[PDB]
């Protein structure tokens, strides 16, 4: 659904400000070459030959680590989320944006990730990257860059007497949909998106329920770093696989199984199910060879033990009686 | 012409600023009624922009000189070189605004420079006689001074600077030739009163002062205040006034030369009125229009056939006044 | 709920002869240095560094210790008060206001707090005061102002025909939000609210049930000076902690008894809670150099005992035999 709702004129000025700041030191840069593009990590050659080397000079720079999560490995994820929450005192609030690719506005993309690629690239590569921009308005950087502007938006709006350079380098960690920001922020953020024209979703930080961070459970952020798959969005669908009906239902579940236990192995409600369908559809599959060759395949702390099950029971609503017995039942079948 | 490269080039300002803060405070100041009920009386709206400008200085923490002709004769009071220059219904006081703008110092000044040809101003009937108003105070005389045209398009200004009898010999034989020492200013006027929309309440602030030549153009077209004529030269013995709407309207005031009937009328209809070949259809037109009030149209009419009528002088009965 | 009514006429010579009251024998000032600033006791700074200055000198001066209660210990407070009440012959009344800052009118702003700033302080920095002032009107010291400003309106109002000097020279004390003043001007003082556009709750003093000012019960201050937390207030929601969910609710108790100990050690109806706080969430609570080493730490005369239980159980409106029964119950809990 296409929008067309350019923002106020104060906005403008805010916007300007944020993407000079997303400018920084790095005033010249220069384009990749085909092989090295290729070798980096049809339609998206063209478009990640310069997008990968924008992020990699610019968005994974000294002075642009503070917000730019998105782009490093998992273990740095979960100690960058530590390290921000024991910055905040547990004290966040979570960004949930919906179609935000299919709700970002022409002016939006025109006088943000435009004029950050046009300022980041050299002017002899302008007009490549303008008509590849061209074309995009009729990937991963523009959600980031939506949600860094998003954010600057709203530390403006929140002190619009500081420095601009000081109201950026106070912006949280954020990754494409979702992000972190000051919870001082809550209900300002509402109008911030209503001027830019797009809808956001906002949740309180609770411990009880834990926090939700790219479908990622935090089960106590304040002492450990334990963090397990998103069980609201996984356990109502877990038991239902979206495979494509060519594959065999054994190699997909095992996939999936595979995938849990490397993500998910001592997760209460999940290490079960996935334990018994590695008994069930384990020796009818196939041979994981087989899989391995097969397109298919990829398109799917033991101390806190007690904190992680309460956590989830937290974040289930189920009763711990009631979830003792949904762990028998699920064992003994 | 090379001439115009002579100004363009020749600059040699000396901007002189001494710290005068911006009044802030009597810019951007909304509307107000300062009478509940009924309408307000003269005395009340002079004590109304009083404590106004009076609030603000002292916010603001500035001094003042009140002025209560040619030179303000300062000297016996001796006021600061920061104090602003404050000086309310002086109209009739001052000879010229050139005598107020002399002192190269910010002035706020509440004048009368009204929007109606004729009639009352808050108590205080008013007329207008060749270019002269003939203000007749509510509880005082009766005052007798011209409009000096601050309300014109156009926000810089020039005017005179003070000099001794010493600079007066120096610049004489300069100022003959058409060399004159000029100041500039910056206009504000924000009309702050709705029930007495006559009276506009003035502020300036001082930039720099500058040598121009008196025989040469200036590329801004920069202008210095002159007396209103008020007069029509299409309809002799008629005042005719022009002033825009709050509500994008140009309307138009018409009336009579030391006369008392007034009405305001849209410019474009009395521009179409003005034109038709028969005073029969002026009526008609109007009457179409839906003005059924004979005040409104039996005047229009007369101000269309240029009727000439030699009102007589007669004596006044003025209304009691009381202290309160 | 920004305002803008302004005062009448009348009102503002008597506005302007507080002030010039309130200026008094201190015309020249000059600013504090940041370092001295910092160590006295971003955007706090900003302000502090000429507000705090401003009331050292001229609230905190000989001829401005009548009014200007807030900015003295406690035990200070006290004394003032039975002073206070001991030359009223405990004939007072109480002005609480609701939303202070967040009514008081732009003339008001402009013509007392400005006003009396501007005249303090040195000409050369009035740029920097008065640019700061527009910024607050688009922290304490602007209540205490209202306040005396108030209190000036009043006593003008109650004697037109003495002189200003002497007039002001009767202002009781003032502090904040809380003030005391004479009961004789008890109906006058809603007009003079209404002139100047402000909401006013008065209270007749009644010795049945206390005196309240700065959430501060005297159970008899015509005799001595025992003072005790405000019951009304607290007793309703003493149960309920209002702390961060962060913090661990043992840790947050365990502040809250402390703060009462350290202030309502021997107040009926509190000390019993406090003790079964104590009791129970005690133990269960972390360590004291954890919390005291925690940002949220602070988040938060035997005599007359017989006189002051009394004077409780009539502040709370609870039968003697209740009270009893309602210890009873507590301490065997």
């Amino acid at each position: 659904v296409a929008n067309d709702k350019k923002p106020s004129d104060r906005i403008a000025k805010i916007a300007e400000t944020f993407v000079k700041l997303m400018n920084g030191p790095f005033k010249d840069l220069d384009p990749l070459s085909i092989e090295e593009t290729i070798e980096r990590l049809l339609f998206i050659l063209k478009v990640s030959r310069y997008t990968l080397a924008y992020s990699d000079i610019v968005l994974h720079a000294e002075h642009n680590e503070h917000w730019y999560y998105p782009g490093r490995n998992p273990t740095e994820i979960a100690d960058g989320v530590c390290e921000f929450v024991s910055d905040c005192d547990a004290e966040v609030i979570e960004t949930d944006f919906s179609n935000l690719d299919g709700r970002v506005s022409s002016w939006m993309q025109r006088n943000i990730a435009q004029k950050a690629m046009v300022q980041a690239f050299r002017p002899e590569y302008r007009d490549e990257i303008i008509s590849f921009m061209d074309t995009i308005i009729n990937t991963t950087p523009h959600n980031t860059q939506y949600n860094g502007c998003v954010e600057f938006t709203a530390l403006t709006f929140e002190h619009p007497d500081a420095e601009p350079e000081d109201l950026f380098r106070l912006i949280g960690p954020k990754c494409g949909d979702d992000g972190l920001s000051r919870a001082i922020i809550q209900k300002s953020i509402n109008r911030a998106a209503k001027c830019f024209g797009l809808e956001l979703k906002v949740e309180r930080y609770n411990p009880e329920i834990g926090l939700c961070f790219l479908s990622r459970v935090f089960v106590d952020p304040l002492a450990t770093t334990t963090t397990i798959q998103d069980p609201l969005r996984t356990l109502r669908k877990l038991h239902l696989t979206t495979r494509d009906p060519t594959i065999p239902l054994a190699d997909a579940a095992c996939d999936r199984v595979e995938g849990y236990l490397c993500t998910d192995a001592l997760t209460p409600l999940i290490s079960d199910y996935c334990k018994m369908v590695l008994r069930l559809y384990g020796p009818t599959a196939s041979t994981e060879q087989v899989r391995n060759q097969r397109r298919s395949r990829n398109k799917e702390h033991p101390q806190d033990a007690h904190l992680m099950k309460q956590v989830l029971i937290k974040r289930t609503a189920i009763d711990e009686d009631q979830v003792d017995a949904l762990i028998g039942r699920f064992a003994a079948m | 012409t090379r001439a115009l490269q002579r100004a363009v080039i020749d600059k040699t300002k000396t901007p002189i600023e001494t710290r005068f803060y911006p009044l802030d405070s009597l810019r951007t100041v909304t509307p107000k009624r300062v009478a509940d009920n009924g309408h307000a009386v003269s005395g009340a709206v002079r004590d109304a922009a009083r404590r106004l400008i009076d609030e603000s200085i002292t916010a603001v923490g500035g001094s003042k000189f009140e002025v209560n002709d040619l030179a303000q004769d300062f000297r016996n009071d001796t006021p600061a070189d920061d104090a602003f220059i404050v000086g309310v219904d002086v109209d009739y006081y001052v000879t010229e605004p050139d005598v107020l703008l002399e002192h190269m110092r910010p002035v706020v000044l509440h004048t009368f420079n009204p929007k109606k040809v004729s009639g009352f101003d808050a108590d205080s009937p008013f007329t207008i006689k060749n270019n002269l108003v003939e203000y007749k105070v509510s509880g005082g005389a009766a005052w007798v001074h011209p409009v000096w045209d601050w309300c014109e398009a156009g926000e810089f200004i020039a005017s005179r600077v003070r000099t001794s009898w010493k600079e007066w010999f120096l610049q004489l034989p300069l100022r003959m030739i058409g060399l004159e020492k000029v100041g500039y200013h910056k206009i504000h006027h924000c009309r702050p009163w709705t029930d007495c929309p006559d009276r506009a309440l003035v502020y300036t602030i001082p930039q720099y002062v500058i040598w121009r030549f008196n025989w040469i153009d200036t590329e801004l077209h920069v202008r210095k205040l002159k007396r209103i004529e008020y007069q029509d030269e299409t309809k002799p013995g008629w005042n005719r006034l022009e002033y825009v709407t709050d509500k994008n309207e140009l309307l138009v005031s018409i009336g009579r030369e030391g006369e008392h009937a007034q009405i305001t009328i849209e410019k474009e209809k009395l521009d179409m009125l003005s034109g038709l070949s028969a005073t029969q259809s002026v009526n008609a037109r109007l009457i179409g229009m839906g003005h059924k009030d004979p005040q409104y149209t039996s005047m229009i009419v007369q101000y269309y056939t240029g009727k000439k009528v030699v009102s007589p002088i007669s004596p006044t009965v003025y209304k009691p006044t009381m202290p309160r």
